[PDB]
C-alpha cells in the first residue's frame, strides 16, 4: 500500500465524519491561573470546526491509517 | 579516578559506626532535652 | 516546656517519657499538627515525596557505587553461570583469622558478601558492561537525587508554593501521567533497547560516544515513515545466538517471538523492545481523555454522575464520590496501595515464571530472594490500603454528601459482608486443616492409599487451555486443530507452546494433590486477613458496642473494662490483628514457592508430590531437612561462610520471642514494676545526685501493640530470610 | 485589532499588546516580565550562535560547528564558569520599533538554531551545505528524501 | 393487545396495550422502568429490521448456489476475489471497510441524532403503505412479528453450523432426508447426554 | 488533661460521682430530669481517665463520656 494515499484518506475520512456527521453530538456531550480556558480558540468555519478538532479528529486518522499500513506489511513477510 | 583509596573502609566504617552516631546521639539528646522560652 | 516536638503542644507539655515516644509516632501524621490547614497539609505532602525521590535515587546510587568498586562484575559477564555476584566488601574488626579466610571468595582480595538482588543480572541485560558503566551510571543518579532535594527545598519557597486549586486538578495530572510520566517513559525505555540494549546483547558497544553514527536497524527510519514496519521483525537472533556476541545474532528490534532466549533462559530483548512500544502508544493515547484548557475531552465528575444504574439497584450508584475521592487523601492513599499492592504481587508472580533478565533462572537463590522479598512487600501494603481506608471512613467520610450512593450502601449491609466472609473463612479452615489432619493420620498409620487427595481438575484445565499437553484435556491451545492454536501459529504459539512445555521451568509448573490443599490455605489466608480488614474498616465509625468510636479517631487504647470489657476496640487494632495474619499468609504462600522450586530444582518433583499432602511433610521434608546447613554455619568444630546466616537464623528467633512480651504482658504490671525502681533510684547514695529530666512511665497500651508487633514481624522476616537463602545457597553455591 | 497568530482569534486578556512582539500567542497560558526579559537573552545567544555557525562555514573554519569542540577545554571550563559568572550576576543585579525588530529577528534565530542541530542529525550536512542541495534538487533533496536514505548517510 | 405469550396469565402493568407485538411478555421485569422500555422499543424493532435483511441475505445466497452465509467473507482471507451474483468486484478488504465505516457511521449518527424515532416514514415510505397512520397498527404488527422470527431464525443459523458446520439450506435437506435421525438431539452436540 | 462530658440522657443517679476515684464529678441541681438533679465535671484536671464513671451510668447509650486527652503528671497518675 502506498503511505500517501491510505494516511491521506483515512485523515480525509476522520476529518469529514468529524465536521459533518459527529461535530454536533460531540458539542452536546462536551456542554489557579493554569486551569482556566484562558486562550479561546475562536474560528471562522461555519460550523464551529476549530483547530483542537482538527487536531483531534486528525490524529485519529493518522493513527488508523498507520494500522492499515503496519498490519498489510505482515502479509508476505518472512521469519514473522 | 572513581575508585577510592584501599584504606577508606579503614576510616568510614568507624566514621559511620561510632563517631557519627556518638555526635548524633548527643546532638539529638541535647535538643529532645530543650526546654522552649 | 519542652521545645520537642514542635507540632504538638499537647505532647510538650507532656512530663514523662511518652513524649519522646509519641513526638516520633506521630511527626508525619500532618492532619494532627498543631495549626495544620488544609493548603499546607498539600504543599507538606508535596515536599516529602521529593524527600522520598531523592532518598530512592541515593539509594540505587550507593548500590551501583559499591559494585563497580567492590564487586565483580567484569570478572561476572565473562562468565555468569560458575561466578557468584559480590555485593560489597566487608571490613568488620570483630572478625577472626577463620572468618576473614571464610568470607574471602568469588575472586575478590578479601572478604565479601555474595549478592542476592539479581541487580548484575539486570544490569547485564540492559547493556552495561564494565565497572566504567556502573561508576558514570552511579555518578548520574546522585546528581538526580540531588536535584529532586533541591526542588523539595524550591517548592517550599515563598514564590513557589501551589495553590490547594493546583493540587486538586485531577484531570491534569491523569493525563500528563498517563502520557508523560507512563507513556513517555515507556517510549523513551524502548529508544534504550533499540539503540543499546539489543545492540551489546549482538556483541556490538553503543555508548554515549558513538550512538549517534550507529544504525539500531540496516534501514534507518525508512520502514518506521512508509508504514513497511513488518521490516524491523527479520531476521530475529536464531536459537543458537550466544548472549553478548555476534555469533547466531540477527537483526530485528521488533518481534514476537513470545518464548525465552534458548542460552539466557529469558525473556528476548526484541520482545520486550516491541513490548514497551506498544505499551507507549497505549498510554500515551489513554493520556487524552480527560478534559483541560483546551475544550475537548472527560470531566471525570460528570462521568461518574452519569453511571447509576436505571432501575436503582444501586441506588444513588456514584453520585457525589467525586468530591468524595478528591477531598480526601486517605481515599487516594488507599486506592494507591491496593493498586500498587496488587502490583507487586504480580511482579513476583510473573518475574519467577517468565524471566525477564539474562541468566535468572539459574541463580536459584536470587530467584527465591526475589519472590520472597516482593511477596512480603505486597502483603505489607495491602493492609495499608485497608488501615487507610478505614482512617478515610473515620476522618473524611461524610455521610450526607454520600447519601444513598454506592459508597454509603457498603456501611448499610456490613454485616450482611462480614458474616460472609466468616463463612468463608470457617468453612475453608474446618475443611482445609481437616483434610490435612486426616492425610497426616493416614500417614501417620502406615495407609497412605487412604488419603483424600483431590487433583486440581479446574486449574489443569486452565493450564491445558494454555498449552500445557501433560493433562490430555486438548482444547484451545491444547488442540491443533484449533482457531486459536491456528491464528496464533505464525506469530508467538511456536515460541510459547516450546516454553510451556517444557517441565524444566517454571512457567506453569505441574500441579496435583499437595497444590490443590495449599492454594486452598491460601484462599483461607486471604479470606481471614480481608474478614479483619474489612470488619476493621466498615465498624470503625461505630458498633453496637461503641455506638460513637467515630468520635475517638482511629486509634486509642480501648474504651475500658465496663459493657463487658472492649480491649482491641479500635480501627487501629483491627489492622494490628490483621497483620499476624498477612504474615502468616504469605508465609505459606512463600514456603509453598521455596519448597516446590527446592524439589524441581534437585531434579526430584517426586518428594514435594508425595510428601507436601500432610503436614509432617511439611514439617520434616521442608523445613528440618533443609536447616541441615544453615544451623551448621558454626559448631565446636569451626565455621564457614553460612556462619553470619546461622548467627542471623537465631537473631531472627530471638527478636520474634522478645516481640511475645510486649504482645502478652500489659502495661498495668510494668507501670508498678518502674514505681519500685523510681524509688530505690532516688534513696541510693551517689545515684540519686544523677536526675532525669522525663519522668520515667511504662510504655502506653498502643505503643505495646506497635513495638511488638514490630518485633513479631522483624523476626518473622530475618529468620526465613536466613533460612531461605541458606538453605538455597548452601544447596546450590 | 493588532495581528493575531491565528485568523479570527480573540487575544489573550493577560496579554495586552504593551510588550514588544506581542501577536497574543500563549494557548497554554504561561504568561499569565521575567519570560520577556528570558526570550530576549535566549534569543540574543540564538543570534550570535546562527550568525557564528553561517559565518565560520562560509569562511572555511573546520571542522563542522557540532565538530568544533573536538588551551585545553579542561582548563578552558574553570576560565569560563568564572569569566561568565560576574557578567551574569551584574546583569541580573541591574535587571533586578527596534525591540519588535530585536524579538522578530531573535525569534527567527532560536528557531533556526534548532533547525542546525535537527538538520545536522538527520542530514550531517551544514547549513549553507544543506541549502545548496536543496536548491540543486528541491524535490530530490528534501526532508523526505533524507529520512528515508539514512543508512546511506551514515554509511561513508 | 397481540395476544397472550402464556394463557391465563397477567398483563404486566408496565406495557401499555397498544404497544405493537405485546404478548405481556417480560417475566424478567427488563422494561419496568419508562425511559428502559423507550429504548428497548427501538432497539427491538432495529434488531428485526437488520434479522430480517440478514436472514433473506443468508438464505438467498445459499438457493441461488453461491455458497453459505459461512463461508462468504472467506475471500478476503484466502487471497480471493469477491464476487456477487457471479460478478467480480474490485475492491479489496482494505478498501470495503473503508466505505463501510464512513457510510453506516453517516447513516446511523444521522439516525441517532434524531432522537429514538423508529417509523420515519417520508422519504422511507415511498409508497405510504403507513402513511395513513390509521391502519398501521396492522402493519406494525406484521413487521414487528416477521422481526421477531427473523431474529430467531438467525440465531437458528448461528448455533445450526456451530453444530453441524451445515449451511442452514444443506441442513434442512438433511433433517428432510432422515427427520427422526437429523434433529439437534442427534448432533453429539446440543445435548452432551444423548 | 482528659475530656469529661455530660449529656441530657442523665437520670442523676448520682452513680457516676460515687465511682469517681479523683472527685471529678459532682451533682447539680437540674429540671430536664425526674430526680431534679444532674451530673457536673467541673475539676477535669484531677481526671486520670480510669473511666469508672462510664462503668457505672445506668443509661442507654452513655450519659457520661470521657475522651482521654493530653498527658500531665495529674493525668497520668504519678506520685512521683
Ligand atoms: C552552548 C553550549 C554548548 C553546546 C550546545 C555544546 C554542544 C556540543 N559539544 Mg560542547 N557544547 C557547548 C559548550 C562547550 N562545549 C565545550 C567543549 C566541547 C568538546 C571538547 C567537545 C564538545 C562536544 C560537543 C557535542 C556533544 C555531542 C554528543 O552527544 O557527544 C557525545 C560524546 C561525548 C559526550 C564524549 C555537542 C555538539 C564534542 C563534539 O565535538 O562532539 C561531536 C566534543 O568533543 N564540546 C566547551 C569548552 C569547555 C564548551 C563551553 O562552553
Ligand atoms: C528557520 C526555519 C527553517 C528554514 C528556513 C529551514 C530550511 C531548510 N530545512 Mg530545516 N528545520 C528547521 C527550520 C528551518 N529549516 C527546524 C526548526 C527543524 C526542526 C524541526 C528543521 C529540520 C529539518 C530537517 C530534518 C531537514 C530540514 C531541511 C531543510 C531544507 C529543505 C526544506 C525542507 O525539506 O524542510 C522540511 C522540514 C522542516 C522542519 C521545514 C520547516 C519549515 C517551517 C516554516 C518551520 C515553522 C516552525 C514553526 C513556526 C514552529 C512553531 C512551534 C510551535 C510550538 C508554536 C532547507 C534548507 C532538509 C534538508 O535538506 O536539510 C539539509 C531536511 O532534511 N530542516
Ligand atoms: C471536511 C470538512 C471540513 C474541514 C475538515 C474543515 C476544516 C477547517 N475549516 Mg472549514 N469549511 C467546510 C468544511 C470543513 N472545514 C465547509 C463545507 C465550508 C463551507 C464552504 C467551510 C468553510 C470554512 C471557512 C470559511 C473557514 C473554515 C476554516 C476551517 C479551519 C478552522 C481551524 C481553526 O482555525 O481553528 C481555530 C479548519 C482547517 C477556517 C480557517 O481558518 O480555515 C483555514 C475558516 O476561515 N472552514
Ligand atoms: C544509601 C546508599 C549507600 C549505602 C546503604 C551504603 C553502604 C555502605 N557503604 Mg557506601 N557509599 C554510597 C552509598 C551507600 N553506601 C555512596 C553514594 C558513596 C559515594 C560517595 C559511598 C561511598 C562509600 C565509601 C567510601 C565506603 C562506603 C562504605 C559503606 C559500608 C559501611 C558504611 C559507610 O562507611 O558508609 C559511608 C558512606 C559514605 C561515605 C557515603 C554516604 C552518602 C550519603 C549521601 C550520606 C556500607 C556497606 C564503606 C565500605 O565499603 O566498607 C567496607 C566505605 O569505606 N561507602
Ligand atoms: C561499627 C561499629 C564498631 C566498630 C568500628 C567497633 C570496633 C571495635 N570493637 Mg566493637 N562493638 C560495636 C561496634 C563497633 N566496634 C557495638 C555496637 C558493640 C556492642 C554490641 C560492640 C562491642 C564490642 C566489644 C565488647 C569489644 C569491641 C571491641 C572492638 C575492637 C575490636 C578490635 C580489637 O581487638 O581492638 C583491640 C583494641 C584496640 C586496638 C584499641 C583501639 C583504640 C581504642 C578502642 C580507642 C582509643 C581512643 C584514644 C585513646 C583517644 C581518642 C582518639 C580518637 C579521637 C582518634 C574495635 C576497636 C573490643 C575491644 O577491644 O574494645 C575496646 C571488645 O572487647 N566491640
Ligand atoms: C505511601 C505510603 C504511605 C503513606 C504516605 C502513609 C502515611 C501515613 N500513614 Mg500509613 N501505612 C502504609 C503506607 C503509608 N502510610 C502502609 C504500607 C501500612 C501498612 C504497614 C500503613 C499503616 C498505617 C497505620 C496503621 C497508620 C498509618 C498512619 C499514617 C499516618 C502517620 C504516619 C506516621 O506518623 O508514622 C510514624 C512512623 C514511625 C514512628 C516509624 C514506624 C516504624 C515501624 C514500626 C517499622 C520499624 C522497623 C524497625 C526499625 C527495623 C529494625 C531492623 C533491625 C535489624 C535494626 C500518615 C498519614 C497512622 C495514622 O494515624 O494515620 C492517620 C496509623 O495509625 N499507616
Ligand atoms: C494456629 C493458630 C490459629 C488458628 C488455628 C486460628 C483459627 C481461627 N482464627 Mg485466629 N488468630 C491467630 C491464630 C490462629 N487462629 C493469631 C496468632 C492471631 C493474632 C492475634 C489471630 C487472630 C484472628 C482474628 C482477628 C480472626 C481469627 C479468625 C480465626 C478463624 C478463621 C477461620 C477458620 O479457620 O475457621 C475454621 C476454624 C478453625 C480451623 C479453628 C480450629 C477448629 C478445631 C480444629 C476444632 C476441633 C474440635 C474437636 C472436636 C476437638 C475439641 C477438643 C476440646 C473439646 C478439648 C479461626 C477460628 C477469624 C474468625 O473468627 O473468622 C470467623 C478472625 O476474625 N484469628
Ligand atoms: C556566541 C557565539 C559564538 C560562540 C560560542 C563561538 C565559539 C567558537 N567560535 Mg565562533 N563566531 C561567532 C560566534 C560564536 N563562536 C561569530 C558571531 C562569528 C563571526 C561570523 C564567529 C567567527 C568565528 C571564527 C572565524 C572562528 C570561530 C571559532 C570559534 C571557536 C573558538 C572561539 C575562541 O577562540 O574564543 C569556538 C567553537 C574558531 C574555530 O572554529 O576554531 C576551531 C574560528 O576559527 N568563530
Ligand atoms: C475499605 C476502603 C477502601 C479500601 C479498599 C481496598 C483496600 C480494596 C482493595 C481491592 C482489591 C485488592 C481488589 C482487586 C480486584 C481485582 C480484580 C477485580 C481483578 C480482575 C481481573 C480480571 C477481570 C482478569 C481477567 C483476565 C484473566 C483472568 C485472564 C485473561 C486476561 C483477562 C484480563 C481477560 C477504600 C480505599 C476504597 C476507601 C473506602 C473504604
Ligand atoms: C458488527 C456491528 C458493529 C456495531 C458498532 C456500533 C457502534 C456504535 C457507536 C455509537 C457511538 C455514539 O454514536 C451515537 O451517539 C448517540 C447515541 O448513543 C447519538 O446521539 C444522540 O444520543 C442521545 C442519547 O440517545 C440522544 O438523546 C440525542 O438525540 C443525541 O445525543 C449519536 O448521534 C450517535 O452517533
Ligand atoms: C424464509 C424461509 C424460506 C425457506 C426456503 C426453503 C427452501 C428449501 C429448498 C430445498 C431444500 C433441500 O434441498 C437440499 O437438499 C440436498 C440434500 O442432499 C442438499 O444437499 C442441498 O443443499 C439441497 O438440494
Ligand atoms: S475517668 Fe475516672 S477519674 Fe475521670 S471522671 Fe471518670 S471516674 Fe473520675
Amino acid at each position: 500500500l502506498d503511505p500517501q494515499i491510505v494516511i491521506s484518506g483515512s485523515t480525509a475520512a476522520f476529518l469529514a465524519i468529524g465536521r459533518f456527521v459527529f461535530l454536533g453530538y460531540q458539542r452536546r456531550e462536551a456542554n489557579d491561573d493554569l486551569q482556566k480556558n484562558s486562550t479561546i480558540f475562536a474560528t471562522n468555519d461555519p460550523a464551529g470546526f476549530n483547530i483542537i478538532d482538527v487536531a483531534g479528529w486528525g490524529a485519529l486518522g493518522h493513527a488508523v491509517g498507520f494500522a492499515v499500513l503496519a498490519i498489510n506489511s505482515l502479509q508476505g513477510a518472512n521469519l514473522s | 579516578p572513581f575508585v577510592p583509596p584501599s584504606w577508606a573502609p579503614s576510616v568510614f566504617v568507624p566514621l559511620t559506626g561510632l563517631v557519627l552516631p556518638a555526635i548524633a546521639m548527643a546532638t539529638l539528646f541535647v535538643y529532645i532535652e530543650k526546654e522552649a522560652p | 516546656t519542652k521545645l520537642f516536638p514542635k507540632f504538638s503542644q499537647g505532647l510538650a507539655q507532656d512530663p514523662t517519657t511518652r513524649r519522646i515516644w509519641y513526638g516520633l509516632a506521630m511527626a508525619h501524621d500532618f492532619e494532627s499538627h498543631d495549626g495544620m490547614t488544609e493548603e499546607n497539609l498539600y504543599q507538606k505532602i508535596f515536599a516529602s515525596h521529593f524527600g522520598q525521590l531523592s532518598i530512592i535515587f541515593l539509594w540505587t546510587s550507593g548500590n551501583l557505587f559499591h559494585v563497580a568498586w567492590q564487586g565483580n562484575f567484569e570478572q561476572w559477564v565473562t562468565d555468569p553461570v560458575h561466578i557468584r555476584p559480590i555485593a560489597h566488601a566487608i571490613w568488620d574488626p570483630h572478625f577472626g583469622q577463620p572468618a576473614v579466610e571464610a568470607f574471602t571468595r568469588g575472586g575478590a582480595s578479601g572478604p565479601v558478601n555474595i549478592s542476592t538482588s539479581g541487580v548484575y543480572q539486570w544490569w547485564y541485560t540492559i547493556g552495561m558492561r564494565t565497572n566504567q558503566d556502573l561508576y558514570v551510571g552511579s555518578v548520574f543518579l546522585a546528581l538526580v537525587s540531588a536535584i529532586f532535594l533541591f526542588a523539595g527545598w524550591l517548592h517550599l519557597q515563598p514564590n513557589f508554593q501551589p495553590s490547594l486549586s493546583w493540587f486538586k486538578d485531577a484531570e491534569s495530572r491523569l493525563n500528563h501521567h498517563l502520557s508523560g510520566l507512563f507513556g513517555v517513559s515507556s517510549l523513551a525505555w524502548t529508544g534504550h533497547l533499540v539503540h543499546v540494549a539489543i545492540p551489546e546483547s549482538r556483541g556490538q558497544h553503543v555508548g554515549w560516544d558513538n550512538f549517534l553514527s550507529v544504525l539500531p536497524h540496516p534501514q534507518g527510519l525508512t520502514p518506521f515513515f512508509t508504514g513497511n514496519w513488518a521490516a524491523y521483525a527479520q531476521s530475529p537472533d536464531t536459537a543458537s545466538h550466544v548472549f553478548g556476541t555476534a555469533q547466531g545474532s540477527g537483526q530485528a528490534i521488533l518481534t514476537f517471538l513470545g518464548g525465552f532466549h534458548p542460552q539466557t533462559q529469558s525473556l528476548w530483548l526484541t520482545d520486550m523492545a516491541h513490548h514497551h512500544l506498544a505499551i507507549a502508544v497505549i498510554f500515551i493515547v489513554a493520556g487524552h481523555m480527560y478534559r483541560t484548557n483546551f475544550g475537548i475531552g472527560h470531566r471525570m465528575q460528570a462521568i461518574l454522575e452519569a453511571h447509576t444504574p436505571p432501575s436503582g439497584s444501586l441506588g444513588a450508584g456514584h453520585k457525589g464520590l467525586f468530591d468524595t475521592v478528591n477531598n480526601s487523601l486517605h481515599f487516594q492513599l488507599g486506592l494507591a496501595l491496593a493498586s500498587v499492592g496488587t502490583i507487586t504481587s504480580l511482579v513476583a508472580q510473573h518475574m519467577y515464571s517468565l524471566p525477564p533478565y539474562a541468566f535468572q533462572a539459574i541463580d536459584f537463590t536470587t530467584q527465591a530472594a526475589l519472590y520472597t522479598h516482593h511477596q512480603y512487600i505486597a502483603g505489607f501494603i495491602m493492609c495499608g490500603a485497608f488501615a487507610h481506608g478505614a482512617i478515610f471512613f473515620i476522618r473524611d467520610y461524610d455521610p450526607e454528601q454520600n447519601k444513598g450512593n454506592v459508597l454509603a450502601r457498603m456501611l448499610d449491609h456490613k454485616e450482611a459482608l462480614i458474616s460472609h466472609l466468616s463463612w468463608v473463612s470457617l468453612f475453608l479452615g474446618f475443611h482445609t486443616l481437616g483434610l490435612y489432619v486426616h492425610n497426616d493420620v493416614m500417614q501417620a498409620f502406615g495407609t497412605p492409599e487412604k488419603q483424600i487427595l483431590i487433583e486440581p481438575v479446574f486449574a489443569q484445565w486452565i493450564q491445558a487451555a494454555h498449552g500445557k499437553a501433560l493433562y490430555g484435556f486438548d482444547f484451545l491451545l491444547s488442540s491443533k486443530t484449533s482457531a486459536a492454536f491456528a491464528n496464533g501459529q505464525s506469530l508467538w504459539l511456536p515460541g510459547w507452546l516450546d516454553a510451556i512445555n517444557n517441565n524444566q521451568n517454571s512457567l506453569f509448573l505441574t500441579i496435583g494433590p499437595g497444590d490443590f490443599l495449599v492454594h486452598h490455605a491460601i484462599a483461607l489466608g486471604l479470606h481471614t486477613t480481608t474478614l479483619i480488614l474489612v470488619k476493621g474498616a466498615l465498624d470503625a465509625r461505630g458498633s453496637k458496642l461503641m455506638p460513637d468510636k467515630k468520635d475517638f479517631g482511629y486509634s486509642f487504647p480501648c474504651d475500658g473494662p465496663g459493657r463487658g470489657g472492649t480491649c482491641d476496640i479500635s480501627a487501629y487494632d483491627a489492622f494490628y490483628l490483621a497483620v499476624f495474619w498477612m504474615l502468616n499468609t504469605i508465609g505459606w504462600v512463600t514456603f509453598y514457592w521455596h519448597w516446590k522450586h527446592l524439589t524441581l530444582w534437585q531434579g526430584n518433583v517426586a518428594q514435594f508430590d508425595e510428601s507436601s499432602t500432610y503436614l509432617m511433610g511439611w514439617l520434616r521434608d521442608y523445613l528440618w531437612l533443609n536447616s541441615s546447613q544453615l544451623i551448621n554455619g558454626y559448631n565446636p568444630f569451626g565455621m564457614n561462610s553460612l556462619s553470619v546466616w546461622a548467627w542471623t537464623f537465631l537473631f531472627g528467633h530471638l527478636i520474634y520471642a522478645t516481640g511475645f512480651m510486649f504482645l502478652i504482658s500489659w502495661r498495668g504490671y510494668w507501670q508498678e514494676l518502674i514505681e519500685t525502681l523510681v524509688w530505690a533510684h532516688e534513696k541510693t547514695p551517689l545515684a540519686n545526685l544523677v536526675y532525669w529530666k522525663d519522668k520515667p512511665v511504662a510504655l502506653s497500651i498502643v505503643q505495646a501493640r506497635l513495638v511488638g508487633l514490630a518485633h513479631f514481624s522483624v523476626g518473622y522476616i530475618f529468620t526465613y530470610a536466613a533460612f531461605l537463602i541458606a538453605s538455597t545457597s548452601g544447596r546450590f553455591g | 485589532a493588532r495581528p493575531t497568530w491565528l485568523p479570527g482569534l480573540n487575544p489573550p486578556a493577560h496579554l495586552k499588546g504593551a510588550l514588544a512582539g506581542d501577536n497574543g500567542f500563549d494557548p497554554l497560558g504561561l504568561g499569565q516580565k521575567w519570560y520577556a526579559e528570558a526570550e530576549k537573552t535566549n534569543g540574543r545567544w540564538a543570534m550570535m550562535a546562527v550568525a557564528g555557525i553561517l559565518g565560520q562555514e562560509l569562511l572555511g573554519v573546520t571542522p563542522a560547528w557540532w565538530e568544533a569542540g573536538a588551551i585545553p577545554a579542561q582548563a578552558l571550563t574553570p576560565i569560563e564558569f568564572i569569566v561568565m559568572g560576574f557578567l551574569e550576576i551584574k546583569r541580573y543585579q541591574g535587571f533586578k520599533s527596534m525591540a519588535t525588530k530585536e524579538v522578530k529577528n531573535g525569534r527567527l534565530a532560536m528557531v533556526a538554531f534548532i533547525g542546525f542541530c535537527v538538520q545536522a542529525l538527520a542530514t550531517r550536512t551544514q547549513p549553507i551545505e544543506g541549502l545548496t542541495a536543496h536548491l540543486a534538487d528541491p524535490f530530490g533533496k528534501n526532508i523526505t528524501y533524507y529520512l528515508t536514505h539514512l543508512p546511506e548517510t551514515l554509511g561513508s | 393487545k397481540a395476544g397472550n405469550w402464556l394463557p391465563g396469565s397477567d398483563a404486566p402493568a408496565w406495557l401499555p396495550d397498544d404497544l405493537p407485538g405485546n404478548y405481556g411478555f417480560d417475566p424478567l421485569s427488563l422494561g419496568k422502568e419508562p425511559a428502559s422500555l423507550k429504548r428497548f422499543t427501538e432497539s427491538e424493532v432495529i434488531h428485526g429490521r437488520w434479522a430480517m435483511l440478514g436472514v433473506a441475505g443468508s438464505l438467498a445466497v445459499e438457493l441461488l448456489g453461491y455458497g453459505n452465509w459461512y463461508d462468504a467473507p472467506l475471500w478476503a482471507v484466502n487471497g480471493g476475489k469477491a464476487t456477487w451474483f457471479g460478478i467480480e468486484v474490485p475492491f479489496d478488504l482494505n478498501a470495503l471497510l473503508a466505505f463501510e465505516f464512513v457510510a453506516m457511521a453517516a447513516a446511523e449518527g444521522q439516525r441517532g441524532d434524531a432522537g429514538g424515532v423508529v417509523y420515519p416514514g417520508g422519504a422511507f415510505d415511498p409508497l405510504g403503505f403507513a402513511k395513513d397512520s390509521s391502519k398501521s397498527g396492522e402493519l406494525k404488527l406484521k413487521e414487528i412479528k416477521n422481526g421477531r422470527l427473523a431474529m430467531v431464525a438467525f440465531l437458528g443459523f448461528v448455533a445450526q453450523h456451530a453444530a453441524t458446520g451445515k449451511g442452514p439450506i444443506a441442513a434442512l435437506g438433511e433433517h428432510l432426508a432422515n427427520p427422526w435421525g437429523a434433529n439437534f438431539a442427534t448432533n453429539g452436540i446440543s445435548v452432551p447426554f444423548f | 488533661a482528659h475530656i469529661v462530658k455530660i449529656y441530657d440522657t442523665c437520670i442523676g443517679c448520682t452513680q457516676c460521682v460515687r465511682a469517681c476515684p479523683l472527685d471529678v464529678l459532682e451533682m447539680v441541681p437540674w429540671d430536664g430530669c425526674k430526680a431534679s438533679q444532674m451530673a457536673s465535671a467541673p475539676r477535669t484536671e484531677d481526671c486520670v481517665g480510669c473511666k469508672r464513671c462510664e462503668t457505672a451510668c445506668p443509661t442507654d447509650f452513655l450519659s457520661v463520656r470521657v475522651y482521654l486527652g493530653s498527658e500531665s503528671t495529674r493525668s497520668m497518675g504519678l506520685s512521683y
